[PDB]
RNA sequence: AAAGACAUUUCUAGUUAAUCCUUUAAUAAUAAGGCUU
RNA sequence: UGGAAGUAUAAAUCGAAAAGGUGAUAGUAUUCAUCAAAGUCUAAAUAUUACAGGAAAACUGAUAGCAAAGAAGUACUGUGAA
RNA sequence: AGAUUUGAGUAUCGUAAGAGGACUCCCUUAACUUAAGCAUAUCAAUAAGGGAAGGAAGAAAAAAUAACAAUGAUUUCUUAAGUAAUGGCGAAUGAAAAAGAAAAAGACCAAGUUGAUA
């Protein structure tokens, strides 16, 4: 077909045609609205690998974030904590920047469901990514058996309970086994499990 | 049985069995194991002399069950066949059927030897034998045999 | 009777029986690498190592590549790719 | 707080046995403040046909 | 800590008092449990098989002399015993692509626990009515079939005294149905064990394992002077 | 040279190689870790 | 993080593939073993001191048991949070 | 003039919001306290703050363990085990495979192919 070529051209990012046409996309969101909807895909080919599809009730929007590291929101950078607690810059966040704008626009729209989303371009200040997003009300969705598990209730705002592929990369879903024994079903719910001061009704 | 504790037999005296000059107070030098080097010293000298310190190399991820090897004494092989079996082939030699002790089948990999043996042919299977377990063996007249 | 548990020849007889499959391309997927590299050319980093290439330095070359892509077994790899695409021209 | 309580089964059994013994030693059932005075013989069974139709 | 004591070690620092789980669910799980294993023994009736399992060895050599019931049968195994992947689902028995056939004495142990199964399994046809095509078909070639088995009876005749059937007929006939809640009761990991006896010969008296115990480390830690003398 | 079921160990002399232990699939040269002082 | 020459996450820079990841002592080499990442869904076994409806109890019995056995979060206090 | 692309206003049919949050999935760099002082550590995924859910949720079908006579998605329980390891190697913190059970179930997108193409 002609997307086995498209997924190969997009593997050069540092190519002069996409370097250039990076450089015009980021001019022009950063002169458009943080969340505004695009008609189509900037990236078709990795929407599609990601679930976009052509039909009644995909959308996409475009999110633009601050990439880079912010200090921790202490007045005048003033902590009263033990010097190990005292830092203000070089804290890192543990959710990605990806996370951050799915859940962005997850807020701002509420009555869609966030699918996936990908990378689009940066620069100096700002990253811009393109989140799918999922009607769960509309026929066409609610009428298929490949995609309406979308319409569940435990759905409603995915992103921000940690079930999109960039949300759950941050919870440790990168692999498994011996590298991921703390994050097994869950960091938090493994470390409880692993606390239990199991006291049987017959004990010695 | 609570109405079987001291503090039963305590009611009615002041401080319940812990003295009037030192008093039951909250703690008796510091929490837990604190002070082991400073002031209860002496108690690790006397009771631990090799709490403190490090002795052997670090193993990163230890594999438990590659040492893994229980064993068995010659003296308590044939307990594991019972006495009247034992006594069954008491008179067996070279040439006719002699039972087998398989270790590995009761749990036991490598046979040891220590005690005696009485005197009567056996054939032992083992995984692992101790050099004195297959002299007391042969010497009795049996045989040695290797599994895994 | 049954081997024995130690040495190199160790384990219980038994007859154990899987077959290596590779992961590989087509003969299609060097016409897809040809295009895609036609159209797009060569990386910063890429035209850098081809000039020391060219000039002999195959060592600082591979040290170059090493920096970037940060595996040993990564830079000899582009340091051959590298080569081949000069001796085509 | 620990409600039950745990006991090796084979105390368990030797109490059983011990309490069924205890059981046809009419002086230890009167003791205990039974009226078998009448009873035939203190290790007292009857007839599994009597039983059936009851 | 006064007088001679081990050296305690308690890890009750934290907030155990949020952390202790009772078990007062207990005897009520085993209430809830056991009947819902009595409805799940109607609806699929008969037969509510926890699926045929194959035989298996446990890991590492502390267990390996032990086998034990692993999760589906491997395609080769079904292959062996000329049973379909595809229908094999769905008359209980479980089949695990994911194992790769480890041995022949496992592909073999495993291929007769299945062969076992098959002649003990009755299945009932997909449809009751008698007019089924199965039913049908029984009949239509039965008498065609009386031929077809006169001559393998003939064939373990003779000889006991390549052509192997890609798939074996599933039985399927019409019974009176008895339910057995587990087909892996019926079919044992193993035989029982007896006391095992031999002849004892000059042959295995002289045998000296404990050489051979000595001679199989040595050559192994031998290998790392041949290397290092190869390169010199 | 002597015992060994239809292979293989042992003793003897000559040779050549490796040699305090570990880095857990096997080795190698660096590196690191153990033991005694 | 128990993960120790880096177990996981994130950010700045950099950035792959005629595939490759792992075998927890860093490095390179050759074998061996086992998998094939960077999209998604999935019942059952599991948790529950919200709340609602029930059943029990070697629990308390009006200074006890919930703060509250009566029009109890009521009377009363405070600018307010309480 | 006509054919598209992108962006708007209006109408119609729908959707989100708030309550609750015991249990569930997360974000954020508390301190009291312990170390008989204290600064790393501990307290501690703890308190408070913030977001999102259901009757369960989370996870789930190997770029997984292992080095075996080898296993085989996820979850939960027993054991491993206060063990390996971490730690002013101090106070303290601290898993997982194997093994035994409850329950079991595997399916799709992308890419590839078919084009009087739908």
């Amino acid at each position: 077909g002609a997307y086995k070529y498209i997924n190969a051209l997009n593997r050069k990012k540092q190519s002069d045609v996409l370097r250039f046409l990076r450089r015009i996309r980021c001019w022009e969101l950063r002169h458009l609205p943080r969340i505004h909807r695009v008609a189509r895909p900037t990236n078709p080919e990795r929407a599609r690998r990601l679930g976009y599809k052509p039909k009644s009730g995909f959308v996409i929007y475009s999110v633009r974030i601050h990439r880079g590291n912010r200090k921790v929101s202490a007045r005048k950078g003033i902590v009263h904590r033990k010097p190990a607690c005292q830092g203000i810059h070089k804290i890192k966040r543990v959710k990605s920047l990806q996370a951050i704008a799915e859940q962005r626009v997850g807020k701002h729209c509420g009555a869609l469901r966030v699918l996936n989303s990908y990378f689009i371009g940066q620069d100096s200040t700002y990253r811009f990514f393109e989140v799918i997003l999922v009607d769960p009300f509309n026929a066409a969705i609610r009428n298929d058996p490949k995609m309406n598990w979308i319409c569940a209730d435990k759905q409603k705002r995915r992103e921000a309970r940690g079930l999109t592929s960039a949300a759950k990369k941050s919870r440790g879903f990168t692999g498994k086994g011996r590298r991921y024994n703390k994050i097994g079903a869950g960091a938090r719910g493994n470390l409880k499990r692993r606390n239990l001061l199991q006291l049987k009704r017959y004990r010695s | 049985a609570t109405r079987f504790r001291q503090t039963r037999r305590r009611r009615g005296h002041v401080s319940m069995g812990y003295g009037r000059i030192g008093k039951h107070r909250k703690q008796r030098g510091g929490r837990g194991n604190a002070g082991g080097q400073h002031h209860r010293k002496t108690w690790f000298t006397t009771f631990h002399p090799d709490y403190f310190g490090k002795h052997g190399m670090r193993v990163f991820h230890l594999k438990a069950n590659k040492y893994y090897c229980p064993s068995i004494n010659v003296d308590s092989l044939w307990s594991l066949v019972g006495k009247d079996v034992q006594a069954q082939y008491k008179n067996a030699k070279v040439g006719e059927e002699v039972p087998v002790i398989d270790c590995v089948k009761h749990g036991y990999f490598k046979v040891l030897g220590k005690g005696f043996l009485p005197k009567q042919p056996v054939i032992v299977r083992a995984r692992y034998f101790s050099e004195k377990a297959q002299q007391k063996i042969k010497a009795v007249g049996g045989a040695c045999e290797l599994t895994a | 009777m049954a081997g024995i548990a130690v040495g190199l020849k160790r384990g219980y007889p038994v007859h154990t029986m899987t077959a290596k499959r590779h992961y590989g391309v087509t003969k299609r997927k060097h016409v897809v690498n040809d295009v895609i590299r036609e159209a797009c050319g060569f990386s910063a980093y890429e035209r850098h190592m081809m000039d020391l290439l060219r000039r002999g330095l195959d060592k600082k070359a591979l040290k170059y590549a090493k920096k970037h892509l940060g595996t040993h077994k990564r830079g000899l790899a582009k340091r051959d790719e590298i080569q081949r695409a000069l001796e085509a021209i | 707080r620990k409600w039950q309580r745990k006991t090796p089964k084979q105390m368990r059994r030797f109490a059983v046995a011990s309490c069924i013994a205890a059981s046809a030693v009419p002086a230890l059932v009167s003791a205990r403040g039974h009226h078998i005075a009448g009873v035939p013989q203190i290790p007292l069974v009857v007839n599994s046909k009597s039983i059936s139709v009851i | 800590m006064k007088h001679n004591q081990a050296v305690s070690n308690i890890h009750f620092c934290k907030d155990w008092r949020s952390k202790v789980h009772t078990w007062f669910k207990q005897p009520f799980r085993k209430i809830r449990r056991h009947q819902t294993r009595v409805e799940k023994a109607k609806a699929v009736f008969p037969a509510t098989i926890k699926s045929l399992k194959p035989s298996v060895h446990c890991m590492n050599q502390r267990f390996n002399y032990k086998l034990r019931l692993g999760r589906g049968f491997t395609l080769k195994e079904l292959r062996a015993a000329k049973i379909d992947k595809n229908l094999a689902r769905t008359i209980g028995i479980a089949v695990d692509p994911r194992r790769k056939e480890s041995s022949k004495e496992c592909l073999n142990r495993n291929a007769q626990r299945l062969t076992e199964y098959m002649n003990r399994l009755v299945v009932l046809p997909k449809v009751h009515a008698a007019t089924a095509k199965r039913l049908v078909l029984n009949k239509k070639n039965a008498e065609a079939k009386t031929k077809k088995a006169a001559e393998i009876k003939k064939f373990i005749a003779e000889h006991n005294k390549k052509k192997t059937k890609q798939f074996n007929k599933l039985p399927v006939q019409q019974k009176e149905a008895k339910q057995v809640l587990d087909a892996n009761k019926v079919i044992r990991l193993t035989a029982p064990c007896t006391l095992e006896t031999k002849t004892l010969t000059k042959g295995m008296k002289a045998f000296d394992a404990v050489a051979h115990l000595r001679k199989a480390k040595n050559v192994a830690k031998a290998v790392s002077g041949i290397v290092k003398g190869q390169k010199k």
